[PDB]
RNA sequence: UUUCACUCAUUUCGUUAAAUGUUAA
RNA sequence: UGUAAGUUAGCAAGAAAGAGUAGCUCUGGUGAUUAUCGAAUCAGAACUUUAAAGGUUAGGGGAAUCCGACUGUUUAAUAAAAACAUAGCAUUCUGAUAAAUCUAAAAGGUUCAUUACAGAAUGUGAUUUCUGCCCAGUGCUCUG
RNA sequence: AGGAUUGAAAGGGAAUAAGAUUAAUAGUUCUUAAUCAAGAGAAAUGGUAACAUAUCAUGAACUUUAAAAUGGAGUGUGAAAAUCUACGGAAGAGUUCUCUUUUCUUCUUAACAAAAGUAAAUUCCACUGAAAUGAAUCAAUCAGAGAAGUGGAAUUUAUUGGCUUUGUAAGAAAUUCAAUGAAUUGUGGUAUUUUUGCAGUCUUCAUAAAAAUUAAAGGGAAUCUUUUGCUCGUAC
């Protein structure tokens, strides 16, 4: 169908090759489904910027703007868990 | 056996949702007309109200009164509890069988009030409490 | 000359905030005894989209520590919160994401958000999407703690200021390139009237200090003192430096 | 075809100005005023449309019979049956756990 | 307007003291007994001539009776 | 005169002015 | 049926270019229901003539150069554009009791139902490739 | 108990229709037929369940939930109307020296209620437990937190309950005939458009009103007939 312009062929030929490249990565990850942390189903889809909803599972999760979990938001959860364990133990 | 006569269950669905009942007869296979595993229970439809020392003794009788019910219920719509009553004490419950229940017709009112009086007198003596105390969802 | 556009902005006639569909004020609940000396548990009923801001808002419901009823609060979602979650606010709250703790109980290195600059003022710092503040150190002598603001500045606050543990949801919002003028037009649907910005050099000498002559150019340096009156303060203000940074 | 006219003095195709054109004796076509489409009820927890209650205007519920505006169950009309079942189990299981965990463990 | 189905109700209605007027209509196939009450106009479609006569005797003489035919009054 | 300590005018805030402080349990 | 150079590989492109099309008489494909019933659609064949989209409706095409990237806006009544906007790029200030800024004053007002992924002030004008040297002069600034 | 005034003849909103009538007003008058609001004369059953019962079958303070009350695009489809058409007719009209079993017109029905017969779509309930993986759409999409199958319950579909049908109601109205009185008023379509709903899909750094007002729930405090419906606009 297309050689390399997969999802950004809807933009035609009018936004610059570099800009169409950057928006392609974000638009693919924004429209994909993610593994739902409570029922382990590929059933989470974005409803609004920052709000993700598990379809066959009935849960609303706050997340990144275009991805369910951000890299910055994942290390922080790891960091707080380590901090809490150290504080709770002595 | 989890579901045995004298076992106290809590009804999960239907008009009597949340009421506490007592198992009388168990049938996990189901009859010809009953295509499901059921159990015949007798429960407290309206729990007795608390009373103080100011009401007249005739008020304390009607306030502590218990309105009961008898109903065939699917075993998937009851959650058995850890409390067991003595069917010897509640001998009126022991007479509630599957053949006592007919489909579509009113259960005999005289029998219902008979067990209702038996429930009330037992509570007036305070012997059983968790069965007669109301469940707050 | 005329009155420039920055002067007309301070009167607030067509530049008023377009806040009609907004959910409300997003903040911690008012401080009380049960938050000072205990913990109150709230339930995250739902997560909603507040117009004009990039982070989602949580409709938390505390009960009523002193009366009968419900205390419907409206928090700013931390990343990872979900519907039906329980969150605890108070001095004895556990160090979990979404919990509200005084900034003194957080171990050094904890990442917080929606911090109160003053005790009980219900949230000031680290409120945009994906933003957070880090606890630097404590000082039990005068009950002060040091935090690192999202701009990099260091600020000292009282040790009993409240904050929410985690990261404000909706991060990475501004990395997606707007592509069309129309898309930028829709961004200010629930904001002020600022978008289509005419360059000062394209105006006339009456309209703007930059309004030029036979060639589109400024003419005088664009770095100005902080003390310039409103009307000529156009461009870089109190600029310690200019040009591309190295 | 017979062309018609608005009977009331509203002249705009608003939500409350909906009309229906029906036939009438003599081949003439008359104009009716049709009611707005309404939503029903929702479970207080899961936000699902309840069964057993019609989708009518709020005031028309008073005209209906006493039994036709609710469902004969605990929290009937405000919570679904699934919503209610979770309520009962939570109230019973947590209370039972409290008796064993604390209260003479 | 309301329609009564069987013969028992109309006589009970006729014997009731809430009546106001009676109009009888004869069609090409059936006979209709429209009873004008205070609120509604009850009617009864009758196709049996003998049963129609039984109805006509059931009408109290005090009430006014209107007979309608191929020509309206 | 400078540097301190305080609050008491003064500023900026928050709430239904809803357990502040000190003893007691 | 056929379609080039160029290209951000999406386009150019209805590229360019050629052939067919009427009337009448027929033939076949595409289903429903279980022999009866039903739909406009496509393909094909003899014959005839005044050789057939054209009553009406209904793209002229190609090779290049300059400017603006594009969609958009504009001097109501002589300028519709290469001008304005735009997305993208870059710079400056501000931790909110702030920055900008209206007011004679004000428990006054706007961005702000806001909190640096934010607010306010500017230049350039998509993409690609690249932004060289100069701090003397005038500004701005210094933690001096 | 919590916050004053005003602000919409296109936003929210209790309740009416058909025929007739005037030189001119008519959801306003008349005939017929309805509806709404405010008044007057120890407390229920059935169903396993989803849930159901001509008012029935008590339900105060207080609290919560829902409705009023929510963008747009595009696809599929239910129903009504219009147009076209199949079969069967009844009445009238046009053409007719050339033919034409011919061409045209009429064959209708309200608000509010009833429940013979019978639909489409979605969501739930019970039995059972799917792998050799199945079920399904134009597209999708779904399943051991339970598919498909069978049997049920509910809601929506321009008023009751969606369509035919019924009461209103043929006594009206339309088309003819006679001189006020007489006649008829079937059944369909795997066709097009419009209107109105429904189902899922796509899209947003856009998420696309509030109150008056109504109902339900948690809690257990207490022990059919009839009257009236004011002010203002209403011509063109």
């Amino acid at each position: 169908r297309t050689k390399k312009v997969g999802i950004v062929g809807k933009y035609g030929t009018r936004y610059g090759a570099s800009l169409r490249k950057v928006i392609k990565k974000i638009e693919i990850a924004q429209h994909s489904k993610y593994v739902c942390p409570f029922c382990c189903k590929e059933a989470v889809r974005r409803t609004a910027c920052g709000i993700w909803e598990c379809k066959g599972c009935g849960k609303q999760i706050a997340g990144g703007a275009y991805t369910l979990s951000t890299i910055s938001g994942a290390t922080v959860r790891s960091t707080v868990r380590r901090l809490r364990d150290a504080k709770n133990s002595q | 056996k989890i579901l045995a006569p004298g076992r106290v269950v809590i009804i999960l669905s239907g008009r009597f949702a949340g009421k506490k009942a007592v198992v009388s007869s168990v049938n996990l296979q189901g009859t010809k007309d009953r295509k499901y595993g059921f159990v015949t229970v007798v429960g407290v439809e309206r729990a007795p109200l608390k009373i103080t020392r100011k009401m007249s003794a005739k008020v304390q009788e009607m306030r502590t009164s218990v309105k009961s019910f008898c109903k065939v219920i699917n075993v998937n719509h009851v959650m058995p509890t850890k409390y067991t009553v003595n069917l010897e004490q509640f001998n009126l419950i022991k007479q509630v069988k599957i053949n006592n229940f007919e489909a579509g017709k009113v259960y005999p009112i005289s029998q219902k009030k008979a067990i209702s009086s038996q429930f009330a007198e037992e509570y007036r003596k305070g012997k059983e409490s968790w069965l007669f105390t109301k469940l707050r969802f | 000359g005329r009155r420039t556009l920055s002067q007309r902005k301070g009167r607030g006639s067509i530049f008023k905030s377009r806040s009609h569909h907004k959910l409300g004020v997003a903040q911690h609940r008012a401080i009380d005894f049960f938050e000072r000396h205990s913990t109150v548990r709230g339930l995250v009923k739902s997560i909603e989209h507040d117009p004009g801001r990039g982070a989602p808002l949580a409709r938390v419901v505390f009960r009523n520590p002193r009366q009968y009823g419900l205390d419907k609060e409206l928090f700013i979602c931390a990343e990872g919160l979900y519907s039906g979650q329980y969150i605890y606010c108070g001095s004895k709250a556990s160090l979990h994401i979404g919990n509200v703790l005084p900034i003194g109980q957080c171990p050094e290195g904890t990442v917080v958000c929606n911090v109160e600059s003053k005790p009980g003022d219900r949230g000031i710092i680290a409120r945009a999407s994906g933003n957070y503040a880090t606890v630097i150190s404590h000082n039990a002598d005068n009950e002060t703690t040091r935090i690192r603001l999202p701009s990099g500045a260091k600020k000292t606050l009282k040790s009993n200021c409240r904050a929410m543990v985690g990261i404000i949801a909706g991060g990475g919002r501004t990395e997606k390139p707007i592509l069309k003028a129309g898309v930028a037009y829709r961004m200010y649907k629930a904001k002020r009237t600022t978008w289509p910005r005419v360059r000062g050099v394209a105006m006339n000498p009456v309209d703007h200090p930059h309004g030029g002559g036979n060639h589109q150019h400024v003419g005088h340096p664009t770095t100005l003192k902080r003390s310039s009156p409103p009307g000529q303060k156009a461009g870089k203000v109190a600029a310690r430096r200019t040009g591309l940074i190295r | 075809a017979v062309r018609v006219t608005y009977v009331r003095k509203h002249s705009y195709n608003t939500k409350s100005n909906g009309i229906r054109i029906v036939k009438t004796a003599g081949g003439n076509m008359t104009v009716q005023h049709r009611q707005k489409i309404s939503n029903g009820v929702r479970c207080g927890d899961c936000g699902c449309v309840l069964a057993g209650i019609r989708h009518i205007r709020p005031h028309q519920y008073g005209w209906l019979g006493k039994s036709k505006r609710t469902v004969t169950r605990a929290y009937g009309g405000v919570k679904c049956h699934k919503c209610v079942q979770k309520k009962i189990l939570r109230a019973f299981l947590i209370n039972e756990h409290n008796l064993i965990k604390l209260a003479a463990a | 307007p309301k329609q009564v189905q069987e013969f028992k109700q109309i006589l009970k209605l006729l014997k009731s003291g809430s009546i106001r007027a009676v109009r009888v209509k004869t069609n090409g196939e059936n006979t209709k007994f429209k009873v004008r009450c205070a609120k509604y106009l009850y009617t009864y479609i009758c196709a049996d001539k003998a049963k129609a006569e039984e109805l006509k005797k059931a009408i109290p003489k005090d009430i006014h009776v209107v007979e309608i035919a191929k020509k309206a009054p």
